[PDB]
């Protein structure tokens, strides 16, 4: 992991350095922010059932090839078993919004993800349209606000840029 | 050298086409402006002596350890070749004023000038504090409404910090 | 370039001077509420053409364009946007041209390209002619 | 500086001059509403291409015989020279609404402008016609009310410079009469 | 690339001098050609299309052996008339390049700078090439001093030829 | 907001404007089949120039007098002022495809371009030909059935909109006639 | 690695000043500009594996020479090198503006990139070929002009930050050069 | 240097990364600090030719003995050398005011400190004998803001660690 509070204490760390003034400032902008950073998590919870019910089967709705003979998609042992996977990319960025890095995605599912896909007869393209179903899906005041939303964009598009 | 015109030439002499028609029609709001270009370009070189001498005699004031000596600027010699090169940057960008870019400037006079600084041992942060003397007594010199008549030329003062702190980044 | 055609007899010479014709004080106006906003006039000759009863000088060539940014289910940052310039037309027809001569062209954004065309099939310097003598 | 308004027209020479912003409130102070003068001036010349052409084509589209083979709005050189005729009482009562008074516009338009018309075969009873369409569109514009185009202005009154090119405009067509 | 603002910078520069009255006048010529030298180019790329083959048609007319000879150095078949749409379209390219600059900049290194060699080893010789732009030069819609503005690097493009 | 929008074309000069995505809820939301109309513009404007380029060479194609010397596609300026006049009609169709009426087209457009162009000289029954190709090169980029090109849209039908501009294209033609 | 704050320290430090009110006054608007700075370059890292597939895949089409046998990316690790190198030098002019100290990008890498490369034997030309193509790349992405991605901003005028990754971007192919 | 926006590239250059949604709220972190920062740091150039003074006298009200013969301030061109000396202590101070870190004080004032002032036969402690005297005669909504001085008072805390 990765959070604002502690890539300070860890360059202090590898110099064995006391706590400065700017360490001591690094920390209040998340106080600017987490009044309305950590309201966006508890939309994205309730609404969970839903969002990978529009978004999960809507890379299913482009792709129909998802599930021929031979495929990952294509049976009800696999169908449901890819909402087993699917929604712990909810609940992932659901654990990045609340520590206000880039933490659990590389923790736990961004890590080495090249070679774990490339063995499972994954594409990864199939998990591209998935949360680019979710992001475009953003308009303004309903979902969000408006300095709530400049960085759950932010947790949506890290994800896309890190594994493509 | 390259102006303006020369610009969008060898931008799309690798591109291949010819000139669209989007992009002339700004290149004819500069002629505009090209009488605005040559009075400004006037004020600055017949004080060019006068903002060298007074930005010289500013540097030297605050800062005694250069013509002490033992210091860098100390000699007769090192002293006219300080003045030579405090005007050489006061033509360079009187050049990149009336062409409309940056491309004679960092390419005859600021390429490879701090590492010739470092090899010589001259504080390449002290020339950037000389040339912003010489910044200031000259947008304070082109704001004058002696001359010319009056008339908003606040675009094209913007362009001649812009090349002022171009020099400012390039000795540091 | 002389289109002498006011048949014009003169008669309107002590009425209307031969330099003083035509010409109309026309006033400028730098009006953008701003320190340097200037008012000034100037005197030219006046002229005008026959199509100006519908299609005025300000509103002569100018036609309402519109660009749309759209991708796929990105209507949170799709747009729409509204001008009317000073419109011209695309680049000129070519020649009449026989059994093809190469078809010539032109498009894109950045530049006008421009290609070469053997009617469907452009060409356009592969050097098809390549015959070493061994 | 009125004076050299003047002097762009009164040396016969194509020029061109401005006043500067220090060179305004001169002028502002000596002329009385100068904020509404300058507003009522841009209101005309910013629609002044299109001022001209209603005016023109109210004047064929009522009086249909113009256009007519043997019409004085047949034979396209005296179409534009028509339309060129409006521009220049467009100008000169726009000039007249800077100036204030109307003496620069009797002498260098209206002086000599009656019988050079009959000179020429014009129907003045159709260039009274034609120049009534424009007193008609600079009350709309100095006032707002027009029926198409509304502009932004600083909100207030314009009912007498609204009077005065309609007084302006009066000259125009006693000059003809 | 030689621009007229470009040669009162190396002719100040040189001596080591600055811009001083005499180089100021000669980039205020630049600002009096410049409109009328600029509707010349922008408007010859809006009747581009016509002038290519055109003037191609202007050559074949003239000449009807080079549609007959049998030879990689002539317009006979479908590949030398592709070369045909690029290698005097670089002519039509250079002569707006030129008006954008309001001087003789850009042919002068790209197109005329080692020319007799290319000319001469591969037997194109340029009694084409001075009626390919010969058509231009009398056929291009201008008039007035824009005519003679684009007429103006035309005919320094057949002088270095001929 | 449609009077932002016509506040944008009654000021008879060029002045650019866009939407934010508030605004454009207010756009999709005052129009019907807005999903539908937007769509249906960005299919033309997308290859608007290809329609004009190969109309009026189609137009060429079946009447080869208008190259002759003596014709209305000599003199290249001529011949792009045929080409500045097909690509007028487009941006005027496409706002009158988006706004959802004519009463745009008809007062900037199509009033008196019939005794505009008797007046010119220009072949009106030629450029009928021309339109009829606009009229046909509009449905099949409306229907996404052109030969050569295949744009992605959302699935569904367009034939409201697929006849709307056949509506709109007849009365440039019903003008000029 | 230099600051913009700690260019105003060294500026006077051999002037041995303290710190006055007079250059204060850049840094303090240079605080509440710091947002719209913070608006910038959040969506050039967020769109950067766009920027880096139009870096290559773009240049590679205007001289397809490196993938032929014997080009300098044929092979499918120079193939896979040309991706990763255009990936780090926009990762470092995205640390540069935020000091906005051009030496960072000068002594990490723009001091002898030049010197490598052709002894690794890569032509320039080609690389600031493909160094401009991700400079108009650039500055799409923070006006919020780009064509086909459009992205949430706030209402203003970034024009001097947009030309600032344009004063980068040149000292890049400079660089080079 | 040692700042606030050095520990953010470095890290990253380090992490192989762009920057990322955490690292940018050290900057928000930076500028909610820097408003009431600075108005410190101008404040202590309208009376530092006085500070250094009162505050440079208290270690001459504190060890006398230094105006012995055979000591560090035995005569008028050695005491003109101490208030030299504490004049670019505090020289540092508003530098270190400015960048927001303690950089300016780690490589010109206190890296290769404490080596010279053994040799020289300078006392370690009577510095920090003199800016004690900077730090009680702080009233807090008088001098500085009711913020801003314990964000001045928090750099006195860094060099008396320094020294001792
Ligand atoms: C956690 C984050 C989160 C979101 C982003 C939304 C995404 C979302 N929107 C809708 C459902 C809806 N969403 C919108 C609003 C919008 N739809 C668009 O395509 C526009 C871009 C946007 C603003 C105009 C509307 C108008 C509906 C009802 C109609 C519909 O189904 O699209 C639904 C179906 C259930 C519901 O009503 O909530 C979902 C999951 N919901 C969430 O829980
Ligand atoms: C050979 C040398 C040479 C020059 C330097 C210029 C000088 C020059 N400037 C102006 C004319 C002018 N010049 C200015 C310029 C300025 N006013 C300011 O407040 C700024 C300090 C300054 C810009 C640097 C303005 C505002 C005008 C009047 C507006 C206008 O040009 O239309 C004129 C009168 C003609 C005209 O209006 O264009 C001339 C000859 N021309 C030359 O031939
Ligand atoms: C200094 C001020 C000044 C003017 C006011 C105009 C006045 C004016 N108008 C025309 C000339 C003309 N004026 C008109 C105008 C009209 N005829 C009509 O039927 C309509 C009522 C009206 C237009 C709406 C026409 C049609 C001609 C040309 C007549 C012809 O050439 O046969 C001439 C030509 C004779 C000559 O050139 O000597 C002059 C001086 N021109 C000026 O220089
Ligand atoms: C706002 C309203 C508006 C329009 C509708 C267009 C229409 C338009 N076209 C031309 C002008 C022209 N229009 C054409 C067009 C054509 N001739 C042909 O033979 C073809 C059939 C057709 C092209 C396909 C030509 C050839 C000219 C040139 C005539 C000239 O330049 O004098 C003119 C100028 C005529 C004049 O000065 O009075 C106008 C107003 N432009 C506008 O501003
Ligand atoms: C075919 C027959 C035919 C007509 C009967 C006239 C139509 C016409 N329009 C106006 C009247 C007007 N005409 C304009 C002019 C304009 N309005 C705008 O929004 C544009 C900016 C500008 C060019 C169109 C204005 C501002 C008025 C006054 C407002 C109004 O009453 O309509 C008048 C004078 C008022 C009156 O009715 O007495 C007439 C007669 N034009 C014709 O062609
Ligand atoms: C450089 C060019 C230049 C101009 C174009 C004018 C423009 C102008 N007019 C007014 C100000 C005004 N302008 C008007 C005019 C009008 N209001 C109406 O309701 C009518 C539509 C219209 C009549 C024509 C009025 C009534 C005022 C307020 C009174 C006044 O200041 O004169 C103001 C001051 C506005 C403010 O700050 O509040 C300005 C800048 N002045 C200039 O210096
Ligand atoms: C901001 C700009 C903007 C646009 C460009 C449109 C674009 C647009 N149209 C539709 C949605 C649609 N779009 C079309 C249109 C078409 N389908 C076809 O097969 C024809 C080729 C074409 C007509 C020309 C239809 C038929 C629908 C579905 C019904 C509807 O929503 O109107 C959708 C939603 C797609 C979905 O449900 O996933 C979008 C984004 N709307 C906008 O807000
Ligand atoms: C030499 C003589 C000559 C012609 C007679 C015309 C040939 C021509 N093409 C189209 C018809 C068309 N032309 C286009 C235009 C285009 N298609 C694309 O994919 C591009 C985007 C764009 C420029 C090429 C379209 C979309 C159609 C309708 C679909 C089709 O028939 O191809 C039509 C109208 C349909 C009809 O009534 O037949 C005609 C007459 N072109 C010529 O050159
Ligand atoms: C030679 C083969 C070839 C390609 C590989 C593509 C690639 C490509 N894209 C652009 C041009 C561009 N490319 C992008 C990049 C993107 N747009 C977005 O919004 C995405 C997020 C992002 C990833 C795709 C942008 C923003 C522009 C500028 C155009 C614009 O959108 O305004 C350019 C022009 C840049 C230049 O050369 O000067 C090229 C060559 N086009 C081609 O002709
Ligand atoms: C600061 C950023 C940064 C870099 C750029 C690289 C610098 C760099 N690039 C390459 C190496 C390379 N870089 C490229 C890329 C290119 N060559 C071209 O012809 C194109 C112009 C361009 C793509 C846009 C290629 C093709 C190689 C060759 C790999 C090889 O030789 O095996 C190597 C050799 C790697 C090795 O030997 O292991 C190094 C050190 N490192 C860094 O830290
Ligand atoms: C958590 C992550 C995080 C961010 C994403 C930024 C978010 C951000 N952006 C702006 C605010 C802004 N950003 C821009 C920038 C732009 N607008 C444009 O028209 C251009 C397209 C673009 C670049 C030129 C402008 C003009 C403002 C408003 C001015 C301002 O108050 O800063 C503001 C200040 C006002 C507000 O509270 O909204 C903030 C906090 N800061 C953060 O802490
Ligand atoms: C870049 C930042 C910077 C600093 C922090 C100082 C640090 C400093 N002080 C002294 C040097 C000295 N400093 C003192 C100071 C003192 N002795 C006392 O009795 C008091 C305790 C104290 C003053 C209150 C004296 C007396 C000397 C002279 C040493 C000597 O006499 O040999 C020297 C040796 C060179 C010299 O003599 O000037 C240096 C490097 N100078 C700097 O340039
Ligand atoms: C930049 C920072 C800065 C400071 C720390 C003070 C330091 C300071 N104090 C005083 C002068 C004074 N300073 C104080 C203030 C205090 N005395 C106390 O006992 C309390 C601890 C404290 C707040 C009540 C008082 C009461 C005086 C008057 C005489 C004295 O007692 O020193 C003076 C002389 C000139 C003046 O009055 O301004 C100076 C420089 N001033 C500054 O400009
Ligand atoms: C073509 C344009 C051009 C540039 C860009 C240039 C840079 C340049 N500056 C130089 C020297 C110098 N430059 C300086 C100037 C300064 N040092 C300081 O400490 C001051 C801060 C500053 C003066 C204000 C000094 C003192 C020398 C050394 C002169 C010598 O060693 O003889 C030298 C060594 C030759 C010499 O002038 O003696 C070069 C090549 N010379 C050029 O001809």
């Amino acid at each position: 992991m990765k959070s604002v509070i502690t890539t300070v204490v860890s360059a202090a760390d590898a110099a064995g350095r006391f706590p400065s003034n700017s360490d001591l400032e690094s920390i209040q902008g998340n106080i600017q922010r987490s009044a309305a950073r950590l309201e966006a998590a508890e939309k994205l919870a309730g609404n969970h059932e839903a969002v990978v019910k529009e978004a999960g089967d809507a890379c299913f709705a482009k792709y129909a090839y998802l599930k021929n003979p031979g495929e990952a998609g294509e049976n009800q042992e696999k169908i449901n078993k890819c909402y087993r996977d699917v929604d712990h990319y909810m609940r992932l960025v659901n654990y990045c919004l609340v520590v206000g890095g880039t933490g659990p995605l590389d923790e736990w599912g961004i890590a080495g993800a090249r070679e774990v896909y490339r063995t499972l007869n994954l594409p990864t393209s199939a998990y591209v349209a998935s949360i680019a179903y979710t992001r475009d899906r953003l308009c303004v005041p309903r979902d969000m606000s408006a300095q709530a939303g400049v960085e759950f964009s932010a947790y949506l598009d890290y994800l896309i840029n890190a594994l493509s | 050298m390259l102006d303006a015109f020369a610009k969008v030439v060898a931008q799309a002499d690798a591109r291949g086409e010819f000139l669209s028609n989007t992009q002339i029609d700004a290149l004819s709001k500069m002629v505009k402006e090209g009488n605005q270009r040559l009075d400004i370009v006037n004020k600055v070189t017949s004080n060019a002596s006068a903002i060298v001498t007074n930005s010289a005699r500013a540097l030297f004031a605050e800062q005694p350890q250069l013509i002490q000596p033992g210091g860098n600027a100390y000699t007769s010699r090192r002293m006219a070749a300080c003045l030579r090169d405090m005007e050489i940057v006061l033509r360079y960008v009187s050049y990149a004023m009336i062409a409309g870019d940056s491309s004679v400037l960092d390419d005859r006079c600021l390429n490879g000038l701090r590492e010739t600084y470092q090899a010589l041992g001259t504080p390449g942060s002290s020339v950037a504090v000389a040339i912003q003397k010489m910044k200031d007594a000259s947008v304070a010199l082109a704001n004058d409404t002696t001359g010319t008549p009056i008339g908003d030329c606040s675009s094209l003062v913007a362009e001649l910090a812009g090349y002022f702190d171009r020099a400012a980044v390039s000795v540091v | 370039t002389v289109d002498k055609e006011a048949p014009r007899p003169e008669l309107y010479n002590k009425y209307f001077s031969a330099d003083r014709l035509h010409k109309a004080p026309e006033i400028l106006f730098e009006y953008n509420k701003t320190k340097y906003d200037r008012v000034g006039v100037r005197y030219t000759e006046v002229t005008s053409k026959a199509s100006e009863r519908f299609f005025p000088k300000s509103r002569m060539n100018r036609a309402p364009v519109i660009e749309i940014s759209y991708r796929e289910g990105a209507v949170s940052t799709a747009s729409v946007s509204l001008s009317m310039p000073e419109i011209s037309g695309p680049p000129a027809l070519p020649f009449p041209v026989p059994k093809g001569d190469v078809t010539t062209t032109m498009v894109t954004d950045p530049t006008t390209g421009r290609l070469k065309l053997e009617f469907k099939v452009d060409g356009a310097a592969v050097s098809a002619y390549s015959d070493p003598r061994a | 500086m009125l004076d050299a308004f003047s002097r762009v027209v009164v040396n016969s020479d194509a020029k061109a001059a401005y006043v500067g912003g220090s060179d305004l409130q001169a002028l502002k102070s000596f002329i009385a509403d100068g904020n509404k003068r300058l507003d009522a001036v841009n209101s005309i010349v910013s629609n002044a291409s299109c001022m001209v052409s209603d005016a023109v084509s109210g004047m064929i589209c009522e009086n249909p015989g113009l256009i007519s083979p043997g019409g004085n709005c047949y034979t396209n050189r005296r179409m534009a020279a028509c339309l060129r005729d409006g521009e220049i009482i467009l100008r000169y009562v726009s000039y007249a609404l800077l100036a204030g008074d109307a003496s620069v516009l009797e002498d260098r338009c209206l002086n000599g402008l009656k019988e050079t018309y009959i000179a020429l075969g014009v129907p003045t009873n159709s260039s009274i016609r034609a120049v009534s369409i424009m007193k008609a569109q600079a009350v709309a514009f100095i006032t707002n009310t027009a029926t198409e185009r509304k502009m932004s202005f600083a909100a207030g009154d314009c009912t007498s410079l609204a009077s005065e090119v309609a007084s302006y405009f009066d000259r125009v067509g006693a000059a003809i009469s | 690339m030689k621009t007229p603002i470009t040669e009162a910078i190396a002719t100040a520069d040189n001596q080591g001098r600055f811009l001083s009255n005499t180089e100021l006048q000669a980039v205020n010529g630049r600002y009096q050609r410049a409109t009328a030298s600029l509707t010349a180019a922008k408007a010859l790329t809006g009747s581009a299309q016509r002038l290519i083959t055109g003037a191609a048609q202007a050559v074949y007319n003239k000449f009807p052996y080079t549609t007959q000879m049998p030879g990689p150095a002539y317009a006979s078949s479908a590949i030398g008339k592709a070369k045909c749409a690029r290698d005097i379209g670089y002519y039509l390219r250079m002569v707006t390049y030129c008006l954008v600059v309001g001087g003789t900049g850009p042919m002068d290194e790209y197109l005329v700078a080692g020319l007799e060699e290319i000319n001469r080893s591969f037997d194109l010789s340029p009694s084409w090439y001075i009626e390919a732009l010969q058509y231009i030069k009398n056929s291009h819609g201008l008039s007035g001093q824009v005519a003679n503005e684009a007429n103006a690097y035309i005919d320094y493009a057949i002088n270095t030829l001929s």
